[PDB]
RNA sequence: GCCUAAAAUAGCUUAAUGCGUUGGAGUAAGGGUUAAAUCUGUAAAAACCUUGCAGAAAGCCUUAAAGUAAAAGCAGCUAUUCAUGCCCAUAAAACAGUCUAUAAACGAGAGCUGCGGUAGCAAAACGGAUUAGAUACCCGUGUAGUCCCAGCCGUAAAUUAUUUAUUAAAUUAAAGCGCCUAGCGAUAUU
């Protein structure tokens, strides 16, 4: 029982982050444009966020 | 590549400081394995020569060390 | 899975630069996954000059992409790689499939249940 | 922005997955017929059929890869382990032997 | 004339020693070994032969202008540390010392031992 | 096995080595 | 007295792209340091390792100290500081 | 080399291995186009000719061209070995046929374009391409084995065949079975191309080539059981130079080989070159085969002159 | 969910080295020995700064192997396929054993056939020395081979006999086998 509460709290989870999701071309273009305007600094410098899934 | 640094013209001391990073950083290492080639089963037996010339002098300054302690001989 | 790929690009303008990341958008939309993070970090000074066969590259721009897709993208990805000669370096690595485990899951739960039990 | 549950679905799903899980997943499906109750992974009627269901798999696999030799000796190992466990259902249990026999259409060839 | 830096390479390999004298763009103006000051086969392996080369080395620089160098070691062995004091003493200033000593990361299988 | 045990046979191994390559490229073998 | 990062830090950073955390697992000359000086697991060992060599393949490291490369001392503090000032006026 | 050991293995698959049945079939080696798709009947009607046997003779009606003649009908393919034709338009395989006048096969391509009928080409086949398959060139074109592109959109590891010397004129460097050709470098206005027999050479930039190789890979695994298995082909015996009389060879003599081996006009044949010292195209070859630079060639004889 | 010196498959990186390699600068040696010489150069070498091309191997981490991969064996990076190992949570009312007469598969290095490749090292071979002789050890060149793919060969000083109980080991008592009966001596016959 718990383990199927533990699984529809994950799914809640992913519902908010998939805001930012971009699935298709127009959104593309869009994220694209905004990342080269807005360039960050490298791991040179300051240490980055390593990814650990979603 | 190793930088040392000539101040007031001692060079001798930056001689000396070659030789350390010589050592510390493994290159008269290098150098002695490719001098000439031996194999893995060889390779072996030479290590295991070098490691118990380590070991012995350890062993023999553990016994004046003790020495030491106790009796407190300036040396 | 999820795959993240780190590329270095020759210092070129913002048109080049869209135009490759462009091609690795598309098709990971074409096999049927999704994109979650983009991002660029301008021209950085590399520890060692690249070289081509006749070219010396001291410096590159960098730009990163994390997506979700079916295993077969990888060589998808690299092809396209290869293909392009704006791009001199690429790397592919795979990352963890969730942020959190069961078991931090089942603490989660536990703790609101003992809440509302005690409420 | 909106949400997009029809992309959290494909992630949870078992499409971007290796292939090893999703034929695992198949094969748990498969069973769901002789197993004794809803939560049975053990009982000598599942063993088998998992075992079946794993060789058949199998065959497509080293059609292609034909040097991967590693492999193949796992698969021969359990294939003589499936014929002693057949051998002791007949001898003992006959009624769960038939069962197993007539579900997965093998033949009558177990005795000792 | 005289406010020339220069840059000394100094090669040594186990059997001899060599001194090669350049400008800071690498265009060689002098050089020295010991077979070129009188020193042959069994003998160019005494400190003596090398102290004599490094004197040579050091008399030519001056007469070019080349009063401060810097000297860069390539290899093990004993032979530098005689050609580097010869240098100081002859009248040329060192400003540093660097060791360019190559290191294989794997590399190409060495020729075999010596029965002896 | 000692290391007088395997000199022992090392001499039997050469002579038999020896015939076999002679015999290699002849029409009739000495035997 | 040298700064030490926790076993936490250390799983939560390992990665190639932080070229500037992984400096401390170094020797000056650029050398991997053995774990009875680095003082971690045996899988944080295996992790730090890999991640210098994958650095190293993509350029962002260099297997040894280059006479070529000096000024990057130099051009690090010099985009260092200018970071530091956008953020701050930001 | 073959081997007798090689045939009584009979492990290579798309080879026929004939059983020793007769003296004429113990040691041939065929091709077995079934099992690998190959179409062996008739080429299409608008794209052959059926033609005369010349049999090495000129239009004077001497022979020119030695043991040669007495073979069976002849049929040529005409075949489009530049796509500049049909650049925008893809074509679709429809078979893949072997042809007795060259060493690799040929595929057959059908196109429609829009407003028009289809229309039917020969193309010389890759080497992974079968029926279905879909060929395209030009620019906006993918780099996959059988497109045509120019060298500009080229990687420089991709091996390419059937490379252009002229910008227009057609391939006709890299034909021949199973070969192929790689690109180290490229210039301002040229390309540094290594061809199949080891030569680097300079290219222009604007012409054109095919990705991937040449479509038979079993071309040096076959063997003629027969003397007339070749004359079948179209080729006759020819007679040892020592086995004549003085007066039709340098070596007709009694005598084996009195003088250096030489061709029957009295020129040196073992290793004496034959390629003019001042050739104009000596400004285009970089280094010859077998790695000698093109100034050792062209500047041999006159520093000995000197 | 993660990990892997496991296997198969496919992409990528270069410290050093070699050259009938490019340009600049420069001029007598370089290489090697107990001591010498053959050899490479002065018609422009080695050394120094640059250009091009190529093969093999994987510094520090790195240590046993503590993986034990069944044994043979196994660590440059990334990914796929697949098999293990770790945590956390589950599952079986009847089934699963030890050993091997006989039979099969896997199997270092060397060697053989075909195809591609050939830097470094190096049987054979050819020279220079040492020596009463040197047919060896030493020095200079150097082909097969070492490398890739597909086949053949099935041999090593190719690990401690296997299993149950006890045991840190050990020791004690049992279950199923293989081998030995003084040495010496075959290309016996099949
Ligand atoms: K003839
Ligand atoms: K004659
Ligand atoms: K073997
Ligand atoms: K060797
Ligand atoms: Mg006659
Ligand atoms: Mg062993």
């Amino acid at each position: 029982r718990l383990i199927k509460k533990a699984e529809n709290l994950r799914y809640a989870m992913l519902l908010e982050e998939s805001r930012n999701w971009i699935d298709s071309e127009e959104e593309l273009e869009k994220r694209i444009n905004q990342s080269l305007e807005n360039p960050e600094a490298f791991g040179f410098i300051v240490d980055l966020p390593i990814a650990k899934g979603l | 590549a190793f930088v040392a640094e000539v101040r007031d013209g001692n060079v001798d001391a930056a001689l000396a400081q070659v030789k350390k990073y010589r050592k510390t950083e493994g290159v008269n290492d290098s150098v002695r394995k490719k001098e000439y080639f031996l194999r893995p089963s060889l390779q072996k037996f030479r290590d295991s020569e070098l490691t118990y010339a380590k070991n012995m002098g350890k062993l023999i300054h553990e016994r004046v060390n003790w020495v030491v302690k106790r009796k407190k001989i300036k040396l | 899975p999820l795959y993240e790929l780190l590329c270095l690009a020759k210092p070129l303008g913002k048109a080049e630069i869209a135009g490759a990341m462009k091609i690795v958008g598309q098709t990971v939309l074409k096999r049927g996954g999704f994109i979650t993070e983009v991002q660029s970090y301008g021209e950085q000074q590399l520890a060692y000059d690249i070289r081509r066969p006749f070219e010396i590259y001291p410096s590159a721009h960098i730009f990163k992409m994390e997506f979700a897709a079916p295993t077969d993208i990888v060589r998808l990805v690299t092809h396209e790689m290869r293909v392009n000669e704006n791009v001199l370096r690429w790397v592919v690595v795979r990352r963890p499939r969730f942020k959190h485990t069961l078991q931090e899951l089942l603490e989660e739960v536990k703790a609101q249940e003992n809440d509302d039990f005690k409420a | 922005q909106n949400a997009k549950a029809h992309l959290v679905e494909k992630f949870l799903g078992p499409e971007f997955r290796p292939r090893i899980k999703q034929l695992k997943a198949k094969r748990l499906e498969a069973v769901n017929d002789i197993k004794r109750h809803e939560a049975d992974v053990s009982s000598p009627e599942v063993r088998v059929s998992l075992m079946t269901y794993r060789i058949r798999d199998s065959i497509p696999l080293f059609d292609e890869c034909k040097k991967e030799l590693t492999g193949m000796r796992k698969l021969e190992i359990m294939f003589n382990k499936r014929r002693r466990i057949l051998r002791g259902l007949r001898k003992h249990n006959f009624p769960i032997y038939s069962m197993i026999i007539n579900k997965l259409g093998m033949r009558d060839i177990y005795s000792d | 004339v005289l406010q020339l830096e220069g840059v000394v390479h100094i090669l040594n390999t186990s059997n001899n020693i060599v001194l090669t004298l350049t400008d800071k763009e690498g265009r060689v103006k002098a050089w020295t070994t010991p077979s070129s000051v009188g020193y042959k086969n069994a003998k160019k392996r005494l400190p003596v032969a090398a102290e004599t080369a490094a004197g040579e080395l050091a008399k030519r620089a001056l007469a070019l202008g080349y009063s401060t160098v810097a000297v860069k070691i390539k290899g093990i062995g004993t032979m530098t540390q005689y050609a580097v004091q010869m240098l100081s003493s002859s009248g040329i200033k060192i400003t540093q010392l660097v060791d360019v000593t190559p290191v294989p990361y794997g590399g190409c299988r060495p020729s075999r031992k010596r029965r002896v | 096995i000692t290391t007088m045990q395997w000199r022992k046979l090392k001499i039997k191994k050469h002579k038999l080595r020896k015939r076999r390559k002679a015999n290699r490229m002849r029409v009739v073998k000495v035997r | 007295f040298r700064p030490r990062s926790t076993h936490q830090e250390v799983t939560e950073m390992a990665d190639f792209k932080n070229v500037s955390f992984l400096t401390q697992f170094l020797s000056p000359a650029g050398r991997i340091q053995p774990r009875r000086v680095t003082k971690l697991t045996e899988p944080l060992q295996r992790r730090i390792a890999k991640s210098v060599k994958l650095a190293r393949n993509m350029a962002l490291m260099a297997g040894e100290a280059r006479l070529d490369k000096l000024h990057l001392t130099r051009v690090r503090q010099e985009e260092l500081h200018r970071y530091q000032l956008k953020k701050s006026v930001q | 080399k073959y081997t007798y050991k090689f045939k009584q293995a009979r492990a290579v698959p798309g080879l026929v291995y004939w059983k020793p049945r007769t003296p004429g079939l113990r040691h041939k080696i065929s091709i077995d186009y079934d099992f690998l798709g190959v179409y062996t009947g008739a080429p299409h009607k608008d794209l052959s000719a059926a033609v005369p046997k010349l049999s090495g003779r000129n239009n004077h009606g001497r022979i020119t061209a030695r043991h040669r003649g007495g073979g069976m009908k002849k049929v040529l393919r005409q075949v489009d070995y530049s796509r500049e034709k049909v650049d925008g338009i893809p074509g679709v395989v429809e078979r893949v046929e072997k042809d007795p006048n060259r060493s690799g096969f040929l595929a057959l391509v059908k196109y429609q374009p829009e407003g028009q009928l289809p229309i039917f080409k020969y193309h010389l086949a890759p080497a992974e391409i079968k029926a279905g398959d879909v060929l395209l060139s030009g620019d906006g074109a993918p780099v996959q084995a059988g497109s045509t592109l120019p060298l500009r959109s080229i990687p420089l590891g991709t091996p390419i065949h059937n490379l252009e010397l002229t910008p227009g004129k057609g391939g006709q460097l890299a034909r021949a079975a199973n070969v192929s050709a790689v690109i180290q470098s490229k210039q301002l206005e040229n390309a540094i191309v290594k061809l199949p027999s080891g030569e680097i050479r300079l290219i222009n930039l604007d012409c054109r080539a095919t990705v991937g190789r040449v479509s038979n890979h079993l071309q040096r695994m076959i063997n003629y059981g027969k003397a007339g298995e070749r004359r079948k082909l179209g080729w006759r015996p020819s007679v040892r130079g020592i086995a004549k009389n003085p007066n039709d060879h340098p070596h007709g003599g009694r005598t084996n080989g009195g003088r250096p081996s030489c061709t029957p006009w009295g020129v040196y044949c073992k290793g004496q070159r034959t390629r003019r010292r001042n050739n104009y195209t000596n400004k285009f070859i970089i280094t010859r085969k077998g790695g000698q630079p093109i100034r050792k060639f062209a500047e041999a004889k006159k520093l000995k002159a000197r």
